[PDB]
């Protein structure tokens, strides 16, 4: 699963 | 360029009208123009750019990873996946070249607040981050140290001058975190600055506001499930 | 054309991909290429054209009614949102001259099955009204004349070629009633269309098949929805 | 409110 960033 | 003759007031205008219908193409057009009337943007313009500019090249890169999955699938035929995915690819490169374009043309300067300068380079890291995710070879090793130098300056700067509970600054720290583990192939750095990052604002929320520890919480949230995913 | 160099085969094949990354833009321009290429279109690409171009004008009439209904407010304020409105609207019919381009120059034929021409002359009146909800003056009537002769074109077809739970003849008289109701201001023509199209549709609504009963009974109840709403 | 017309 891809890692989130900043909104 | 094309938004020449139009008064910049009027341009900021178009763009929320653009925001409210929807237009994010049409939207990042508009905040171009008032970029390129060479003034500073004010917090709520920086972050109309930023939106409409986030939300095209979102668009690309969900676009270039539905097809580059399809291309892998399709590897393990014909041209035409591949082709389609090489031309998303291009569309990609030419936004994040006009990000980046203004952001050194016009936005990152010497100047201002801490804020904005911080806002900026971050913007600069992560359009280089998206470049990255597609390049290959040289142009790829060249990409992953502009981003770096880019977020390493934006960290410097928010490390001296803004708290570590600062919703811009924790920002910074996840996108950058986020480039150690995908691109840069340092998964050690990556755990290690959003661990550092988290603790160091888990240290002052009982010092904060009611809305600053929401603020803080949500990027803090996103710090930690990225801890559970790499750990 | 842009499409020109491209082999209909690989046309295709692109715009399914432009669908699965909705991309909907680059899925009306790969189908166009096909259409441009001259031979007739199967059943399953005349479905790909009508959903690839919908998407794109259904995009843009919905940003026109938000930014119409915006400039309705401020009239009782500069010339930004009628200008921004103005752009949009353009480019709507932009789009839609293409499509009934391609439909009066490729697509209309005297020859082919009842499906294929109803199919044709129903996309040429829902284009047409798309263009009359924004036109108006001498514009507008020679566009409602146009948009009645295709629909009532394509009902003459409907009614003597195909049984009337066929889901093509239940959409083309769902869209010809809205016509009558919304653009040529005759609701006893829409009301009385959509009652003797759902009611002449009952005498077989426990024999539909796999493909057309969810579609069928959808269009049914759009007919009764539209009814409640008119009454 | 403005009528349903066919989707797809």
């Amino acid at each position: 699963r891809r890692a989130a960033s900043m909104d | 360029g094309a938004m020449g003759s139009m008064e910049r007031a009027s341009l900021i205008q178009k763009a929320k009208l653009a925001e409210q219908a929807e237009r994010y193409e049409d939207m990042a057009a508009f905040m171009k123009g008032a970029v390129e009337k060479g003034e500073e943007l004010s917090c709520e313009e920086r972050n109309l750019l930023s939106v409409a500019y986030k939300n095209v090249v979102g668009g690309q890169r969900a676009a270039w990873r539905v097809l580059s999955s399809i291309e892998q699938k399709s590897n393990e035929k014909g041209p035409e996946v591949r082709e389609y995915r090489e031309k998303v690819e291009t569309e990609l490169q030419g936004v994040c070249d006009t990000v980046l374009g203004l952001l050194d043309s016009h936005l990152i300067k010497e100047a201002g607040d801490a804020e904005s300068r911080v806002f900026y380079l971050k913007m600069k890291g992560d359009y280089y981050r998206y470049l990255a995710e597609v390049a290959t070879g040289d142009d790829k090793k060249r990409i992953i140290d502009s981003a770096r130098s880019a977020y390493q300056e934006a960290m410097d700067i928010s490390k001296k001058e803004m708290p570590p509970t600062n919703p811009i600054r924790l920002g910074l720290a996840l996108n950058f975190s986020v480039f150690h583990y995908e691109i840069a192939n340092s998964p050690e750095e990556a755990i290690s600055l959003a661990k550092t990052t988290f603790d160091e604002a888990m240290a002052d929320l009982h010092t904060l506001s009611e809305d600053s520890y929401k603020d803080s919480t949500l990027i803090m949230q996103l710090l930690r499930d990225n801890l559970t995913l790499w750990t």
